[PDB]
């Protein structure tokens, strides 16, 4: 299981990729949900991860190459 | 800047959701040490009903040894995926987020139901070449000047 | 790669004293790494100019930036060719490496003229280097190199998960 | 030119047919992650009885730290691979070698599988040697640096001579 | 799976390597026998057609002329 | 231990008096601008009537590319020079080496100065030897190299055999 | 001379028994593929009751970037790795360090494992210890100094003739 | 930040206005190759009647070998030079030091010139002081080093003792 | 699995760590021993190790930390 | 062998304004007959053409910084 | 002091004829008094000798191949 | 115009001796009218002064022990 690149998120990032998963296999992939159930767990870790993102010189980049659409 | 492709093909012998799900979970594993981390950045899904997700990879490398004299132990990676449920696709882009002035690597990849079949094009773009140019001019300048010094003042030491 | 650099001085002095000077510049305390000058071939032409060819031998350091094996002191061969005009008072120099060509040619052209009361002399210098195409050939196996290996990672990546997964 | 060896010797418990059938097929493997492909270029069952195959691999590595930081970086390596099955006698004899970079260096093996049953096991020798210019090319950079310094006294000696000689008067 | 060094020959590979081995273990082996030669074919014609653009045709057919395992 | 020699000549158009006086007082020159000092370490006259002189010279220079690149860079010599004159036949010998950094190289050079009343000029004949032992150094890497990648290379190849033998099996 | 330490915690969702055999079984696996061999040189049952084993271990390695660049490269290190464990209080205390290459660097580990009852989970509590230039520095500077006075002296010294 | 320090002194057999003048006249000379330019920047009499100059120089040199390999090569580095003569006292100091590379090296020099009725020489007196931080580099590179190697053996660590964990309970 | 550095003595410790494994799980970690039940495998596995090993030019680093106590 | 500027085109303004800076400093302002600055002419010529070459080149500011420093 | 060759032996050859040159351009060839070589046997001397030592020199290939070049 | 001692205390000293020196030399050693130490004062100032020097430095071991081989010997 991954770690975040910001350890203190680690654990909340396991819950949430945790129950993506689930929802990923069982219920986007056979057509039964088009939403986010996972929106506590995501918000957590979303929180987490940010708070550690705007630290790292990386957030100019990473929102540069958000704007851009490679496909 | 120099421009390389290549493009690779793999196919793999078990379903769609089993090869997407593992893509979302690739890391870690033994074969792909050098990454550090992996955090997923955006997620949802969009008008068309298909998955739309951003993560962000940490992976560690040296810059190659020779291009040293003209470097940084870490470097950011951002992927970028669509999921589609109704026809078994996926389309991936991955690309450095940093040390883009040296090289940037972009990596395409689409998978589609047939087994499932993975088609990868990569393009590294460089401007190593434009480093030397730095080193060399400055190089070239200071051994000009050198030289008009010694030019001029051993001329005129003969002269006399 | 080609680079260009030019520079311009005034010598206080008639053009017969400069022109004999250049023909006996070494040795001179300002040019310590010359080792020896030699004269190969010197005539007058039909239109009554001095063509002179010589070879000189200079030791001194390879740049810092050509790979660090040929680094070091070494002996280089160049070679002069001069025309002088004695009608006008003119001159013409022109220098050149014979051999580490591979690595560079530095080529030197210098005009010495007349201007009636002083010689001016005009120094263009042209350097150039293969280097470029050398990195650039490291750089095409290094991506190669980097991409074949990617694809075996990916595929025993995706296997051990996959695996894992089921 | 530089030339050092190993040997080392493997027992396999198990029989011959089981390793060597292995060995036609050791590739890949979790443990050997460089080796890029295999193919086999010939296969022949000779006059005595005897399977002979020719297999070509590529390997990706870095090459050493020891040369010239010029050829330094991470490449391919072609290395061929040619066998001996003797079906009768139960026995192996490979060898493998780098078809490039030879420049650098050439690390040759040699190796003979045999059957003990005795131990019932299949025991596999094996021989290398690596051999390397690398010495040379040290010795003549050594060399050429000695030529300039020797020429660079020798004008020094005859330029300031003369100097302090004339200096007197 | 073990790749061709030319991807378009693993394939042809792979269906070579699978007869062989059968051949190998139970005839060869066993003293009861060339079975590999459609697959062997196919195999061969794609890995030559490509080797002619390798740089690495000369060094090879140069190796395979020695004989490493005379005197 | 590698050893390198070399030799060469050069004729002086003058007498050996001027010729070994200069060699006294050959610094500073402005072509050998790397000497920092020259002291007169002892001087006497021997029982057969000929001078006997050793001096300490120190000079800054550096150090030749091919030396380990953690000793690469600029340094300073000691250098011992030794010399006889005699008077009576008009002749000189001199010997020169380095007192420290022998562990990188030694460099040793005999001179013989001679008169010669046929062409009035002092004839000089130097000969050096360098000699070196660098090459123990290098030679000792690559040997640890090979053993180890030797190493790995057998842990590869018994993990990778039992590997395939194991999924053989397991059929 | 230079000294770092690092800590870290791991928890396995796992028992005692399970941890600690690991830990004697360790290699190989997959995430370590340098480790070359591994011994056991001792182990005996101490007056306490304890388990005190001394094992060595051989791991191949490319030596850190930032070391004398002919030192840089790959070689073999050796290891002392001993250990306790008490089978009462379920723990163990762990200690590894490198025999050879100590001129260069001394890596020290602590690593103790303890059973937890309350989270029925291992808990891994991992501290290390890391432990020239300048000369070359100081050559350096004497050098450039000495070659600068010579400079000084001669120059000002021609100059000052010049002017004369 | 590591500081080393030298002195030096001369004696010139000489008058002070001659090595003054000297002073501000010292380049173009032979013993002094890398000096490229001088330039005056700024030059005026103060309110004690002593005269003031900041000068420029450019030098060429190659950087010390001990240096980070992106910065290695030749260079052109600049240097600041102050003065102030008193023509009561007939003294003068000097205050020199580089501009740029600061990162690398920093070198201060001060020089003091003063008269000597009773030798009638002038008098020199130079204080050099090299003050650097490649130290503070390699300690830095270093710990960074250590944060991430930390990091993979950790890790390691982890993976490998859970890998090994669940093959043992499979049993 | 795993190797001795002297490869004449890897069978021999593969058959005392074998055992040894056993008599922890099963013996010490269960108090029901505090003796050493491998005598034999022991005994031949560390007659060839201290056997090859004292040839080793690492015995003495090795003697000299066996003195030493890290607790 | 006169000095050069850093930039060539102020070398000869440069060589007239230190001609002229050094007669001063030898004759009148040692001798203690001036603390005045006869060479503004010349100065001023030099100066000018000194400070444009100065603006494209990025030293400005350390320069001025250990210009702001005494180090006496 | 004067020039070496880079053959040691032609070195007095050399300075022979190179003082006679400099004779012959100073006081003839630039002053319209002559256009014709009056030191044939220094110069017959010097580059026999020069020649001589060129052909074992590894450079003769470079040189010649570089004479055939016309810079101007 | 004149060369340094290592030891900047000592090469005023030192250039004393080696005028003297070269006088004797050239006039008296070279010519047959000599053999023997007319220098002996300087000599004394200028080797005390080396030697006072040398005793703090790192190559007089060295340096003694080069001083003890006889390199025209045989």
């Amino acid at each position: 299981m991954s770690a975040s690149f910001a350890p203190e998120c680690t654990d909340l990032k396991t819950k949430y990729d945790s129950c993506f998963n689930e929802w990923y296999s069982e219920k986007f992939l056979k057509g039964k949900s088009v939403e986010n159930e996972c929106s506590k767990q995501w918000y957590a870790y979303t929180t987490c991860v940010n708070a550690a993102l705007v630290k790292q010189g990386i957030k100019p980049a990473l929102d540069e190459a958000r704007e851009e659409a490679p496909f | 800047p120099m421009v390389l492709l290549h493009k690779s093909t793999h196919i793999f012998p078990t379903d769609f959701a089993s090869v997407s799900r593992a893509f979302f979970n690739r890391y870690p594993n033994p074969y792909s040490p050098h990454v550090l981390s992996i955090d997923t950045i955006s997620r949802n899904v969009d008008q068309e009903g298909n998955l739309r997700t951003t993560r962000l990879l940490k992976k560690s490398g040296k810059l190659p040894t020779w291009v040293k004299p003209f470097g940084i132990t870490e470097t950011w990676i951002i992927e970028v995926s669509v999921v589609n449920p109704a026809n078994s696709t996926m389309k991936t882009y991955t690309r450095n987020l940093d040390h883009t002035g040296i090289m940037k690597v972009e990596e395409y990849t689409t998978y589609q139901f047939d087994s499932t079949i993975a088609d990868s094009r990569v393009k590294f773009s460089s401007g190593f070449n434009m480093g030397i140019k730095s080193k060399v001019e400055d190089w070239s300048r200071t051994k000009f000047d050198e030289n008009v010094k010694k030019s001029r003042m051993g001329m005129a030491f003969v002269i006399q």
